[PDB]
């Protein structure tokens, strides 16, 4: 019957109690260990779904709020696709009034001295990494702003990084190492690109910087194409292979650059060349702004230790309600109409024929 | 012999434990691979996987499933009364829940399994050839703790329960001061067994008779209480080996054929607070006379048939309380001695080492001459070989047995290659002075390890010494009751 | 993006090998932990279990008996072309026989499998994290052979047929020289697919068909001749990946139902010597008449639909023959320079060391004098610091990029110590000279890797130099017939 | 059907043919690579009686001689059992007309330089080690026979093992340390028993011998019993602990104590204790008997390897060939009646109940 294969709670009425679903191998024991009788009811579950099983959520239910406990690992994460598109099917209603949530375990777990802390994405651990890093930091240039921090320096980084991301979004197009330098290297204009000598002795300097600064076994080398308009052409011989990059007019003239520029023209009015930055008790003298954000980056995680969780049954039923069931700390997320849809179009699409 | 006593001798050498460490091949397997490892308490967790494969690959390649639910066992607190492996993730459940995959859970050696463990590197121990013949395994663990009673064993054959290691203790040091006590004298310390599972054992005839002839059968009974609030039965804690999830299942058969009666409500609400069981008892209906009906039909009510059968000597027997003791006593004695066999040894060939390199320093600028002057090692090592070289200090104790009676102060060809060998470092006269330290420490060590294999009365007071630190450190108070009525 | 591409696209990661090395994580993560393990051609055999256990332990926790089976295929001759690895034992049949277990069984690297992992320490390929983020596995192999082409794959999707080792390192040789040359320059070289189990392949257009499209379907037959003495069919070889005892089971099955006529003896007479069905030919019947009778109902003949799917970029990909080739040697390139410049580093890293210990015997008396005084060794250090200490042998290139422009001769901290460090047997006078020939030797290799790396056709001469050595070592005669009538 | 399990042969008549039995995980392919497809056919078992494989077995058989390939161990040759006792039982005839035998795989596998040595048994492992050790030995000694080897010192080392086997069987009842002792000491007589001065002094030189040759922590002490006839007793503080043994005048009577004696008698004579052996090249001084055939087995082992088989499987198709059914080099065991009811009852054991 039911009695033996659920663990039900104190609390007699739906919409006042939940129902944990978690898959026996994986969490069936800690969630028991770790729950609270008042109101948390848990129904282990094992499969690829097993029919007795489907009996027994069925005569299950009550419960009002449904919570689905199951790793994000595709292999694991399959109790759960077969749940929704379960319940898209057999049960559209339900999740359509809100009834069904999932569980979202920490993806880390940081901690610098008695302090620790959950962080939920990487996106969030993005956001703890820049954060420590800020903190008590201040850089001071010889420029107008002698001091550079808080609101102000926040804006700096988050320039700095966005920027160094969009190299990384069109890496493939042009080399990640040529963008970085551009960003140095002062700003190429559509009327520049009309005189020859001023872009021939640009494209120079370019090159001849990345030559110096490579430390692998590669080789830059600068040509400018003749326009009837002077477009500049970076070629670069790795390994043994030689590919040239143009940068076309559409370059020069492309926001992608522009956001490389403004951010070198912030850069060099900054004078960051020359430049101290504390934080926040000592400090140290960089050649450099992103010698500066490493620095920062270097202090912030000295004392600091990072666990990353790929599965639930990875921690213990204490801390597995720490995290993941205590009401105050946990930090869930219910299913849309849109989702169970979603994950019904991928039982399918796994079950290329049936 | 014929080929069947072979078979039936090999079949009861995997079933039975060892009386002296209560460990089978496959325990002392996989806690030998995790110390191996540095899998220790006081170092960083590791993912079961990690020793599992250690185990399969040199000690035990016989399944890794099979390898993992051993570790798995010897986590859990319900199965074991003093864990020997401490571990951080799901372990499974009362109920029969399963465990976490091997990758996802952490492992290390809880403290009391380094006690377990203690002196296995100083050759106290004799060492068996792994599947393979590559690998050494100890034939048994050098154990501080009596595990065969503290945790017990299973046949699947022999059935012992665990007992209160500070009881067990007790008694064993009872059984130091007078070799003759009785089993009554020991059921003094040790009154009945100690489940990790708390519970109430009801018969104490049972007992005293499994302690007096090594076979019995005991009542083992849920803590069951009514409660108030129409009539509802809870139970705090239910008897040893006995799956929660499938007693429920149990009584709700039972309810429904109607065997039992006077139940409306029955629940489970155990929880991170502890074990809870809810039956609330029907209108018109007592709850005591539902919970007496129940230990008549139900799980709640086991009785645990003792039948102590461990191998002694590579060979089966039945044995008494006192027996399992004694055993102990004697593997203590033996490990104790050969431990300080070895110490000495290690002791004198230190000194021995010492000797040649303090010897090194005084005479150290020849020396450097002569390294200078011989292309080859071997040449200028003959050189120190042909010439032989703190006279308080020196003031034959020190000197292994092994060691000739030739080797001014003489040389060996080991000797000459350790001053060869010797760094630029310890040329400074503070290292000098800091290995005359240890020299002079481990005469005071060598003259006191002496003290010991001559007094057979100061090995006893050693051996006692040790019971006591693992009472202390690792004694915990009770938790089943024992109600003779 | 969506749930549902990431998904898929992890699915497709684990299914498809990788153009560069033609392995996947399961075999590359095996072959990596037997490389660690020091379990060489040239070493002893070690149990199976030892290596499964390792690999379960550190790099693949997904079953024992999954890592094991992967082994297997390894070793056996009937699945792989290029054995990968060397087994003793028995490690199952072509008909299906399981092999033994994993304690039983013996192994180690082939031969060919040291140059699948050539140069693997130099850091010239990607590393990635284990499960738990302990250890760093190879994101792909710095292979000399063209594996993908070679031992071929299979997707549960992806038909890549295995290759003649000599023919493949040919057309490989023949895209050096010109990178535009045609398929059909390429199938000068490459004529087809040569299976580990010879066989006759019949039709030649979805060979051609395949190289250029990347997808196929080719014709195999089983090599089989009448005899006289009445008529019988032998089966000398068989289709690749076709299981010999269904195939027997199958022939009988249709003789029973009579949808094959003209056979009154089948028989398996396989053995030492090789592989031999016999099918005796009833009187009143044809022998080659039932013959091609079989191969119309019978797995005799198999069509191998090729679809060579793999990896290039992390991404799935549809290759013709050259788009392989050139995967494989735009790899070679990457993996050679990587190495050089590892080698370069390492070079000057190990000439800069040299110089220290190098001066220091020149100046080592004073240096002796120093260690005496200072009782602390970072104190003796810190006087090596404070004083600046073969002038022809030292007359730039030997000092790392890295290394400031500050550091008579300067010392560094890193230095001090390894003076201190030096022991007293390479004080000799017979060890200064030795070093000086290291030095020296070095100097000519650091100017040959400059010559290497500046010179763009110099390494693509290093590069053929190395397929050629490939050819030799490890090539040999073709096995399956291509018969396009 | 049949075809595609059984693996047959060209031999067509029954006394003319074998057909072997092995466990398919074990040998089963290993055996088909192997095999002389002439007169060799070979049935895969699995298996814990398959029903399928029973009557695959029976519509088998044909063949007069059939071999049973299975390991040793009590896990694998389980098979091996099943078989004699279904032949037993459902074929009684076959077994008692001599049909069925039994493989006998090598236990070891020795090998000098390009020799190499196929081991059976234990037995016959011990019969190699002598074998090489005594292979070039002569030992010097300078008793009436100035050297002694041959046939002669075949006999000697003989029986010189011979009485350290029985010290061995007798280890329980006394000390191995204290009876390898009596070999050297003089001979204790029943007319020596009655004297009491001559027992003292004995015993005293025993015990005396017995500690300080003592490595581990023991302490040997001699006492004699008065009886109204004087008994020596030994008694031995190890570990903590100290007990006592008798030397009753049946010890000193007994058959044990004379073999003893006479080895010691023998040893003795040959004035053992300076001696020089050679085997063969080269020769070393020995202050003991024992001390030098230490040394001729330090010889005999010096360039050897030795190998042991726990499984079939451990060995190549090729090397199975060489050891196991290789009509010449193989070594096989036919099965009694009487071994056939043994598995009978055997399985039968294990089978509490049915
Ligand atoms: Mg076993
Ligand atoms: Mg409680
Ligand atoms: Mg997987
Ligand atoms: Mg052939």
């Amino acid at each position: 019957g039911l009695p033996g294969k659920l663990a039900d709670c104190q609390e007699r009425d739906p919409a006042l109690s939940e129902l944990y679903l978690v898959e026996g191998d994986s969490a069936g024991g800690s969630a028991k260990q770790g729950r609270n009788r008042k109101n948390q009811a848990i129904l282990p579950l094992k499969g690829l779904s097993s029919q007795e099983v489907a009996t027994l959520i069925t005569a299950l239910g009550r419960y009002h709020s449904i919570i689905i406990m199951t790793d994000a690992d595709v292999d694991g994460s399959h109790i759960r696709t077969l749940l929704l598109t379960f319940f898209y099917r057999q049960m559209p209603e339900i999740v359509e009034r809100g009834h069904v949530y999932i569980a979202q375990p920490p993806l880390y777990k940081v901690k610098k001295g008695k302090q620790e802390q959950y962080i939920k994405d990487d996106e969030a651990m993005d956001q703890y990494q820049i954060s420590i890093a800020l903190d008590g930091a201040t850089l001071h240039t010889n420029a107008s702003a002698p001091a550079l921090a808080g609101e102000a320096l926040e804006k700096l980084v988050s320039e700095y990084n966005a920027t160094q991301k969009m190299i990384n979004r069109m890496e493939r197009r042009y080399p990640k190492a040529m963008l970085k330098e551009l960003i140095y290297q002062p700003t190429l204009t559509e009327a520049d690109l009309s005189d020859e000598q001023t872009v021939t002795r640009w494209v120079n300097a370019l090159v001849s910087e990345l030559n110096d600064k490579e430390q692998h076994g590669s080789q830059w080398k600068f040509d400018v194409h003749t326009n009837a308009l002077f477009e500049p052409i970076v070629r670069v011989r790795t390994h043994g292979v030689d590919t040239d990059y143009p940068l076309d007019h559409e370059f020069i003239t492309g926001g992608e650059y522009r956001r490389i520029c403004t951010l070198g023209e912030k850069l060099r009015g900054l004078l960051e060349e020359d430049a101290f930055i504390e934080r926040g008790e000592r400090r140290q003298p960089v050649a450099s702004f992103e010698q500066a954000l490493d620095w920062l980056v270097k202090e912030s995680r000295r004392g600091l230790s990072i666990q990353r969780y790929k599965g639930l049954g990875e921690m213990n039923p204490e801390q597995l309600w720490e995290t993941t069931m205590d009401p105050e700390s946990r930090r869930m997320l219910r299913v849309t109409v849109k989702d169970a849809i979603a994950a019904d179009q991928l039982f399918t699409t796994l079950m290329g024929d049936a | 012999s014929s080929y069947l006593d072979y078979a039936m001798s090999v079949i009861v050498g995997r079933a039975l434990p060892d009386v002296r460490d209560g460990l089978k091949p496959v325990h002392r397997r996989v806690l030998y691979a995790m110390n191996v490892l540095g899998n220790d308490w006081n170092k960083a967790y590791k993912k079961s996987a990690r020793v599992v494969g250690d185990v399969i690959g040199k000690y035990h390649p016989h399944g890794d499933s099979a390898v993992y639910d051993t570790i798995v066992r010897m986590a859990q607190p319900f199965s074991l009364r003093y864990m020997l492996v401490d571990g951080q993730g799901n372990f499974g459940s009362i109920d029969g829940d399963s465990a976490a995959a091997m990758r996802y859970t952490e492992i290390r050696l809880a403290k009391i399994a380094h006690e377990l463990m203690a002196d296995l590197e100083k050759e106290t121990v004799d060492f068996v050839d792994n599947y393979d013949g590559t690998e050494k395994i100890p034939d048994v663990m050098p154990t501080k703790i009596p595990n065969l009673l503290v945790n017990g064993s299973s046949g699947i054959a022999t059935n012992i329960p665990p007992h209160n290691l500070t009881e067990v203790i007790n008694g064993c040091l009872a059984y130091i001061d007078d070799e003759d006590i009785s089993i009554e004298g020991l059921m003094e310390h040790i009154p009945g067994p100690d489940f990790p599972t708390a519970a109430i054992i009801n018969g104490r005839r049972g007992i005293e008779e499994a302690y007096r002839t090594g076979r019995g059968k005991v009542y083992i009974r849920a803590r069951a209480e009514v409660e108030v609030d129409r009539e509802t039965i809870i139970v705090h804690e239910i008897p040893y080996q006995v799956n929660k999830a499938r007693l429920i299942e149990k009584i709700a058969e039972l309810v429904k054929e109607k065997r039992v009666e006077g139940i409306s409500a029955l629940r489970d609400e155990s929880d991170k607070d502890g074990m809870r069981i809810v039956i609330e008892v029907k209108r018109d209906a007592v709850g005591e006379v539902v919970l007496n009906n129940l230990y008549s039909q139900t799980q709640l009510q086991v009785s645990f048939g003792i039948n102590m059968v461990a191998l002694h000597h590579g060979q089966p027997k039945i044995m008494n309380l006192k027996d399992i003791i004694a055993a102990f006593v004697r593997h203590r004695r033996e490990v104790v001695t050969r431990r300080t066999i070895f110490e000495l040894r290690k002791a004198r060939d230190r000194a021995h080492i010492l000797e040649a390199l303090a010897v090194a320093l005084a005479n150290i600028d020849p020396i450097i001459e002569l390294i200078r002057h011989a292309p080859t090692p071997a040449e200028a090592k003959t050189a120190l070989v042909a010439n032989p070289w703190v006279a308080a200090m020196l003031e034959d104790a020190a000197r292994p047995e092994w060691l000739e009676p030739e080797f001014l102060y003489y040389l060996t060809e080991q000797q000459a290659q350790a001053i060869l060998d010797l760094r630029l470092q310890k040329l400074t006269g503070l290292e000098h002075e800091k290995l005359l330290d240890e020299y002079k420490e481990l005469l005071d060590q060598i003259a006191e390890l002496l003290r010991i294999l001559g007094s057979a009365d100061r090995l006893m007071e050693v051996i006692r010494e040790e019971l006591e630190l693992v009472r202390e450190q690792f004694g915990d108070k009770r938790r089943t009751e024992i109600t003779a009525n």
